[PDB]
C-alpha cells in the first residue's frame, strides 16, 4: 500500500493547459482528492480581471 | 442457566471490551460453552472468504468490519460574519464506537489527506 | 443502474443481508464389476499426501474441511478394466502374494463449479441395515457440501411488484447518496424502471 | 448381462444418445503386447525348468479350459497333487 | 447529497424502505469457460 | 529418535468408526506392493520388503518399511538389506511413505525367473 | 402469519403452559394438562433446490 | 550431516496460518530455552547466534552456534524455544 506511492506525471503544454495523473490510488480516493481539489482550483485562485 | 455477554469474556491486560452489556448467547441448564475468539486490529471491510484466518484447524474465519466510524455527516450553515454574509460555517458530526473518539479518527483523517496531497511532489514524463 | 440493473450498498454486506446459506450434496457408489470389487478407501495410488491430508481413515473426506474445486470428497479404488485374465494371470494370483494385482483410483471429486466445507456424511454399507441397494451396488456415500453466498455482482434481486433486476455494482458506503444526517442508503434503483 | 445398445435416451428420454455422455481416456492402450510378450516366454521358461508333471497339472487345469483338485491328478492320491503342487510352487519362486 | 462530491442532488428525490429479496439466481450456477478438455466418443464435441 | 514426527503425522489421521482391516505383511516372499513418495511419484524398489508395524488404526497403520537389493549369489540371487523408509499402509496394502528412503551405507538364494516376473509386473528396479 | 402458518415451516405450542428447555435442536414445554412435550428441531437440512 | 535433519524437518506438520516470527537469538541476546530430542533441558556455556535453514509459517530449522565453542542443528517455533535434534557435537 505504502510502497504503491502514487507516480505524479504531467503533460503539460504552455501556459494554458495541462493533463496531471495520480496513479494508483486506494478505492475511491480518486474523488476525494479531484473534488475539493477542483473545488479550490476555481473559485479560490488568485488573479486579476476588469 | 446463563446469558453470556461480552463481559463475560476474561480480562486481558491493556484491552478494553468496550460493549459489556453485548449479548453473546444464552445457555440453559447443562449448557457449555467455551470458545476462543480473535480479535484483530486493521483497515475497512475484509470478508472471512478474504482473510483466511484460524490459529486452529477448528476455527472459523469471520467477516472483519474495522473502521470504528459509524456515521459521518457535515453541516454547512450560512454564518453572516462582520462584513458579508455568504459564508460557510462547517460544523461535521462523527459517530464512533468507541475504540476511538471521534476527535482521534478526526484528526487521523485530516493526516491521511495531508499526507496524500504529498503525493503531488515530483513531476514527471 | 442502467436498463434494469441495480446497485448496492456494501453495508448490506458488512451486516450479513443477503447472504443466504446453499447446501450442495454429492454422492458416489461402490459398484461390484467383473474385473473385482470396488473399494472405499483412504489408499489411492498416485495421489501426493498433500491431497489426502482432508481425508478419514475409510478415505471420506472429514467434517468441516474447506474443500476446493479438484480436492477428493470420496476416495474409491477399482481395478484394472479390461477384465480377469484367466490364462496368464490366474496362475500369477497364485505365484505371487495373491491380491497382487492392480488398482486405479476413481474416486469423488469437487467438479468444476464448486463446494465448501463438508457438514454431514451418510454411508449405506453392506449388511444393509434397512436399505434397498441396486443390484451391483456394494454400498453408497453421500458428502454434504455448505457455503455462505453473500450477495456477489451479478446477482439476482427484486421487490414484490415484479422489479427483476441485477447487483451490478457495489459501491463503497463512503460514495453513496447520503440523507443530510449522514446515514446512506442501501440500493439505487433506476425510475426509468417504472 | 450383455452388451447395451450405443444410442438410447438417457435422462430425461428426450434427444440423448448414450455415445453423447462418454468420454475418451487414451488410445494407446498400452502394457498389451509388451507385456504378454515378456509374460508368456518368462512363464514358459520356469514352466519348463520344472517337471513337466507339476507344471503342466496346474498349467493346464488352471490356463487352458477350465478352473479342479478332486479331479485335478491323471490318476495319484489327492494328497500327491496337493503336496507336488505346493513344493514346485516353491522351488519355482526360489530356488535354493 | 452525492457521497463523493457533498454537493446536493438538484432536485429532491424520494426515498423509502423498500422490501426486496434474493432470488435462486445467483452466479454460481452460471459461470463457466471452456479452454480445452473431454470430447465424446461418437461426436467428438467436447464435454467436461 | 527419528520414528517420532512419523508417529505424530500417522495419529493426525482423522478416524472414522469402522471394523478392522488385515493389512498385506509384505516380505521378501512375497511381491513388494506399489510405493509412493509424498510427491504422489510412484517408487521402484530393487527388491522386495519387510513391514515393522509400530501403530494401527482401523484401516490403515504405520510401518517402518526395509528394502532390500537383489544381489548374485549362486545360481540367482539373494536379498540384502539396502534401504529403510517410514510409511502407512492403507487397506489395498499400498505403501505411502512419509519420505524418500534412507539409503543405507556399509543363506537363502531366488530364482532368475522369479525376478523376471518381478521386472515384468513392475515391482522392481532393473540393473 | 398465515402463511408461514398453514405451511408447515414453523412450530406453534399445542395448548398454554411454560418453556422447559431450549436447545438449539430441540424445545421442551410443560402443558396445562400435565403433558410435557419435546419438539426436536430441524437443525440445518438441505432442500430440493 | 545435516540433510538428515532436513528430511526429520520437513516431516513437521505444516499447519498453514499466519507466518510466526521466530526470535532471532544473538550473543547480544539471552539464550533462550534449548532441549535435547529426549526432552531434557540443555543448558549453554554463553548465548548462541542461529543460522536459518528452511522455515515453514509456524516452524523453522536452524543451526545453533554455542560461544563461551560447539554446535547443533534444531527446529524453533514460534515461542523461539530450540528443539535440538542432537545433543551438541563440541568442536
Amino acid at each position: 500500500s505504502k510502497l504503491k506511492a502514487p507516480v505524479f506525471t504531467v503533460r503539460t503544454q504552455g501556459r494554458e493547459y495541462g493533463e496531471f495523473v495520480l496513479e494508483p490510488l486506494e478505492r475511491g480516493f480518486g474523488v476525494t482528492l479531484g473534488n475539493p481539489l477542483r473545488r479550490i482550483l476555481l473559485s479560490s485562485i488568485p488573479g486579476t480581471a476588469v | 442457566p446463563k446469558e453470556v455477554k461480552a463481559r463475560d469474556f476474561l480480562p486481558v491486560a491493556d484491552v478494553e471490551i468496550m460493549n459489556p452489556d453485548l449479548h453473546i448467547a444464552t445457555l440453559e441448564e447443562g449448557g457449555r460453552l467455551n470458545m476462543e475468539v480473535r480479535v484483530d486490529r486493521g483497515v475497512g471491510y475484509v470478508p472471512a472468504e478474504k482473510h483466511g484466518i484460524k490459529d486452529r484447524i477448528n476455527a472459523i474465519p469471520v467477516d472483519a468490519v474495522f473502521s470504528p466510524v459509524r456515521r459521518v455527516a457535515f453541516q454547512v450553515e450560512d454564518t453572516r460574519l462582520g462584513q458579508r454574509t455568504d459564508l460557510d460555517k462547517l460544523t461535521l458530526r462523527i459517530w464512533t464506537d468507541g475504540s476511538v473518539t471521534p476527535l482521534e479518527a478526526l484528526n487521523q483523517a485530516v493526516e491521511i489527506l495531508r499526507e496524500h496531497l504529498t503525493y503531488f511532489s515530483n513531476p514527471q514524463a | 443502474n442502467f436498463e434494469d440493473a441495480i446497485v448496492i450498498s456494501e453495508e448490506l454486506l458488512k451486516r450479513d443481508f443477503y447472504t443466504s446459506i446453499h447446501i450442495e450434496r454429492y454422492e458416489i457408489e461402490a459398484r461390484d464389476t467383473k474385473l473385482g470389487p470396488e473399494r472405499i478407501t483412504r489408499d489411492i495410488p498416485h495421489l501426493s499426501e498433500a491431497a489426502l491430508r482432508d481425508l478419514d481413515e475409510e478415505g471420506v473426506v472429514r467434517i468441516g474441511a474447506e474443500v476446493k474445486p479438484g480436492d477428493i470428497l470420496v476416495g474409491r479404488t477399482s481395478f484394472k478394466g479390461e477384465s480377469e485374465p484367466t490364462p496368464e494371470e490366474r496362475l500369477l494370483r497364485s505365484i505371487f502374494g495373491e491380491k497382487a494385482r492392480d488398482v486405479k483410483d476413481t474416486s469423488l471429486r469437487v467438479p468444476p463449479g464448486e463446494g465448501g466445507i463438508v457438514v454431514r456424511t451418510v454411508r449405506l454399507r453392506r449388511g444393509d441395515p434397512g436399505v434397498e441397494l441396486k443390484p451391483g451396488v456394494r454400498e453408497v456415500v453421500r458428502v454434504y457440501v455448505a457455503q455462505k453466498r453473500k450477495l456477489q455482482v451479478g446477482d439476482k434481486l427484486a421487490n414484490r411488484h415484479g422489479n427483476k433486476g441485477v447487483v451490478a455494482k457495489i459501491l463503497p458506503v463512503e460514495d453513496m447518496p447520503h440523507l443530510p444526517d449522514g446515514t446512506p442508503v442501501d440500493v439505487i434503483l433506476n425510475p426509468l424502471g417504472v | 448381462q450383455e452388451p447395451v445398445s450405443l444410442e438410447t435416451p438417457i435422462g430425461d428420454e428426450k434427444d440423448s444418445f448414450y455415445g453423447d455422455f462418454i468420454p475418451d481416456e487414451h488410445l494407446p492402450s498400452p502394457v498389451d503386447a509388451a507385456t504378454q510378450s515378456l509374460l508368456s516366454e518368462e512363464l514358459e521358461k520356469a514352466l519348463s525348468k520344472l517337471s513337466e508333471r507339476e507344471a503342466m497339472v496346474l498349467k493346464l487345469r488352471k490356463g487352458l479350459i477350465d478352473g479342479e483338485e478332486v479331479g485335478a491328478f491323471f490318476g495319484v492320491t489327492r494328497e500327491r497333487i496337493r503336496q507336488i503342487e505346493n513344493k514346485a510352487l516353491r522351488k519355482l519362486k526360489y530356488h535354493e | 447529497y452525492d457521497g463523493r462530491t457533498g454537493e446536493p442532488i438538484e432536485g429532491p428525490i424520494v426515498v423509502g424502505q423498500m422490501f426486496i429479496m434474493k432470488l435462486y439466481h445467483m452466479v454460481e450456477d452460471k459461470m463457466h469457460a471452456r479452454s480445452t478438455g473431454p470430447y465424446s466418443l461418437i461426436t467428438q464435441q467436447p464435454l467436461g | 529418535g527419528f520414528v517420532e514426527p512419523y508417529i505424530r503425522l500417522f495419529e493426525a489421521i482423522p478416524d472414522a468408526e469402522t471394523e478392522l482391516a488385515t493389512f498385506y505383511d509384505a516380505d521378501l516372499d512375497t511381491l513388494p506392493p506399489r510405493m509412493f513418495l509424498p510427491s504422489g511419484d510412484l517408487y521402484t524398489p530393487p527388491g522386495p520388503v519387510r513391514l515393522e508395524e509400530i501403530k494401527r488404526k482401523r484401516r490403515v497403520r504405520l510401518v517402518k518399511v526395509s528394502i532390500y537389493r537383489f544381489e548374485h549369489v549362486g545360481l540367482g540371487l539373494a536379498a540384502r538389506p539396502y534401504a529403510y523408509a517410514y510409511a502407512w499402509q492403507g487397506d489395498n496394502g499400498i505403501l505411502h511413505l512419509y519420505h524418500a528412503p534412507v539409503v543405507l551405507e556399509d543363506e537363502v538364494t531366488y530364482n532368475e525367473s522369479y525376478v523376471r516376473l518381478m521386472r515384468a509386473m513392475g515391482h522392481v528396479d532393473a540393473f | 402469519e398465515r402463511v408461514v402458518r398453514d405451511s408447515l415451516a414453523a412450530l406453534y405450542a399445542e395448548e398454554d403452559g411454560e418453556v422447559a428447555k431450549v436447545d438449539g435442536n430441540r424445545i421442551v414445554v410443560r402443558y396445562e394438562d400435565g403433558r410435557l412435550v419435546e419438539y426436536p428441531l430441524r437443525r440445518f437440512y438441505r432442500s430440493n433446490q
